[PDB]
């Protein structure tokens, strides 16, 4: 259970998790089950257009 | 030879930095820009929470009686606590945390501690109501990277709860490696780093303590045998 | 080899046309701002493939 | 894609129109020396040389950003075409 | 003239595989086997 | 392995010897510009 | 973590392993990396840059009496390894006069001060009887990979400009192995392994390798 994107990413890094696993990470106010991919893909259209809601 | 390359840095606040290095060796933008990446990811020494005691709470996935949060989102608000010690002897210290409702419970609530810092009083714990009550003491650590509950399974008391400790004040480190020219050299590289800190260190100051222990494991490469 | 450096503030901002045969819609021509590059070949951005 | 080119679409009812204006600009820009422009010295636009950091001699670019403030007026028989170009020569000499 | 592999230049194989040199690089940079040996060419999965 | 990072990548790669043949069209010969140059006797249109 | 012991196993001087253990996770990736990078590109060495063969006017040539073209000869010249004894030495010449019938090699260059063949067994050109090869190999110290058309090097007025490979290193490999210590057992052992050509032992090419990537680290201490 990660708290942010940035925590769950850093799992990734340090190899814990894949980017195909699914976890649960508190994304935008919000309890999701996703995998950190799927978080990595959000925060990619939220970077670009600079407009995260 | 190529002429030494200029380090310019534009750091907005205590949190964010760019730092940006041409020209460069082909190659040498890729050569420089993963191994402080890895470095600044996994070995910038920092603090962490990595145990949590909660008053008649029995295990993570429980709920206290009188607060919306349950026992997850305040473990996951606690991962979010940036904490400073002032001491470099000091290694562990436990923070205490006595609300009562209808308080909402911050991270300024806890009991101040010699030679400890917390970075940002202002990020929310939980919220209570009447009639709720939250004992919590909660161990912060030293370390380095990300190390999960499980893995280090650090408890100080019975029904203590482990917590993933996010040691690394870093929290991402993306590097661009562009194309950039010198007169009529084509091929140069030019290194742009960029430093997401969690406040605790200046992102100058965690590229600095990279590029040292980088340093540092350089000289391992001496003494044969 | 001050030649080329007054090629750039030529092309600065300015655009060219470029266009594969058949041009079978009019996507089949479109304006880049071209990026002066060592080599013979056009570099090509990948997204404009299918357009062209 | 070109700076506030949204914008740019939106000041005109047809897209056509902006083309119009924007080449036009250019060239009374480029007919006075860009002594006609309307944007302010910090506003003017910029290109990179090695030897310093000197105007740009696109006066499309220029004409962009300077529909973009605001301070240009665009439209059909605003002036007569002859009284148009004599009084700017005089008010910028060339 | 003596013409070396550049970019731009068109490669093919027996199989109707072909395509044009669009990139190359530093040996270091390279795709290589764990013993050190790096690979020479790199096709695309996708055109298979 | 990839040389730029010295990490695997992810997943195993087909890696072989493959017999790849350098065909004639080269960009060298086929590269070409003109900003002014001969016109046509009659149209007065450039020439191809 | 205390500081790692190095060893050092080399096979003569063209190949080496260097073995840095125990390290802390992802240390092997760290280090091994960036020091394959720097080996495989920016090693300084020494190559044949320019060829004059007398009678000889362009490379597109043969040579009575020889078997070779002067296409292969400069293939041929291009595997030659020389190794100069003298750090302040940047460029030699090297004098080969033979006469058919002989299988002329690079043992077969006049001695040089300071200039060792590292591969005097290199086949350079078969002579048959009544051939002559006289040739004036020009060896330059550079680094990276320097085409012909680039430097363009030309001793004389019929000298052939010859492609550049300045870089001795000729593979790089780094291994990484589940090494523990005490109770912590997620240790890394990189294990370097450097082929080179010989005129640059793979002990020297580390310690320039280490030089380089200390220097560029360097570069971060002054802001602007
Ligand atoms: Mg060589």
């Amino acid at each position: 259970v990660f708290a942010n994107p940035d925590e769950a990413l850093l799992a990734v890094a340090h190899g814990i998790v894949d980017l195909q696993d699914v976890v649960t990470v508190r994304y935008m106010g919000k309890r999701l089950e996703t995998s950190p991919g799927r978080i990595l893909f959000a925060r990619i259209v939220a970077e670009a257009v600079e407009d995260e809601k | 030879k190529l002429k030494a390359p200029v380090f310019t840095v534009r750091t907005q606040g205590r949190e964010y930095g760019e730092f940006v290095l041409e020209p460069l060796e082909r190659g040498f933008g890729v050569t420089l820009g993963n191994p402080l990446r890895r470095i600044l990811l996994s070995s910038i020494p920092g603090t962490a929470v990595t145990s949590v005691y909660i008053e008649d709470v029995l295990h993570e996935f429980s709920t206290i009686p009188g607060v919306k949060e349950d026992v997850v989102e305040i473990i996951l608000n606690l991962k979010e606590l940036v904490v400073r010690f002032l001491n470099p002897s000091l290694q562990t210290v436990t923070l205490l945390l006595k609300a009562e409702g209808p308080k909402e419970v911050k991270a300024r609530d806890f009991l101040p501690v010699a030679d400890v810092e917390i970075m940002n009083p202002d990020l929310h714990i939980a919220t209570l109501e009447e009639g709720g009550r939250l004992n919590m003491e909660v161990r912060v650590d030293r370390g380095v990277g990300y190390v999960p509950a499980e893995k280090h399974g650090i408890k100080d008391r019975i029904n203590a709860i482990p917590v993933d400790a996010v040691f690394s004040p870093v929290r991402r480190v993306a590097f661009q490696v562009e194309d950039t020219r010198l007169g009529q050299r084509t091929d140069l590289d030019k290194l742009t780093l960029r430093i997401w800190t969690d406040g605790s260190v200046t992102p100058l100051e965690a590229l600095n303590q990279a590029v040292e222990i980088l340093r540092e494991h350089l000289t391992y490469f001496s003494n044969p045998q | 080899d001050e030649v080329w450096d007054a090629l750039e503030e030529v092309i600065h901002g300015k655009v060219v046309l470029l266009n594969r045969a058949p041009t079978l819609h009019r996507l089949g021509i479109q304006a880049f701002q071209p990026v002066l590059v060592e080599g013979q070949s056009i570099q090509l951005h990948p997204l404009v493939c299918e357009a062209f | 894609a070109e700076p506030g080119i949204d914008k740019l679409f939106g000041m005109v009812d047809s897209k056509y129109r902006l083309t119009v204006v924007v080449a036009k600009r250019a060239q009374q820009l480029l007919r006075h020396g860009f002594k006609n422009t309307v944007l302010e010295p910090e506003e003017r636009p910029k290109m990179q040389t090695l030897e310093g950091l000197f105007d740009d001699p696109n006066a499309v670019t220029w004409a962009m950003k300077e529909l973009l403030t605001g301070r240009l007026v665009f439209g059909e028989n605003l002036v007569p075409e002859d009284r148009l170009q004599k009084e700017m020569e005089r008010l910028y000499p060339v | 003239q003596k013409r070396k592999l550049q970019v731009g230049d068109k490669l093919a194989n027996r199989h109707g595989n072909k395509g044009v040199v669009a990139k190359i690089l530093p040996v270091e940079d390279m795709p290589h086997l764990p013993d050190g040996t790096p690979v020479d060419v790199i096709l695309n999965p996708l055109g298979v | 392995y990839d040389g730029r990072t010295g990490e695997p990548i992810e997943g195993p790669i087909v890696v072989g010897q493959m017999f790849i043949m350098k065909l004639y069209h080269m960009v060298e010969d086929k590269m070409h510009a003109r900003s002014t140059g001969p016109y046509s006797l009659i149209t007065q249109q450039p020439l191809g």
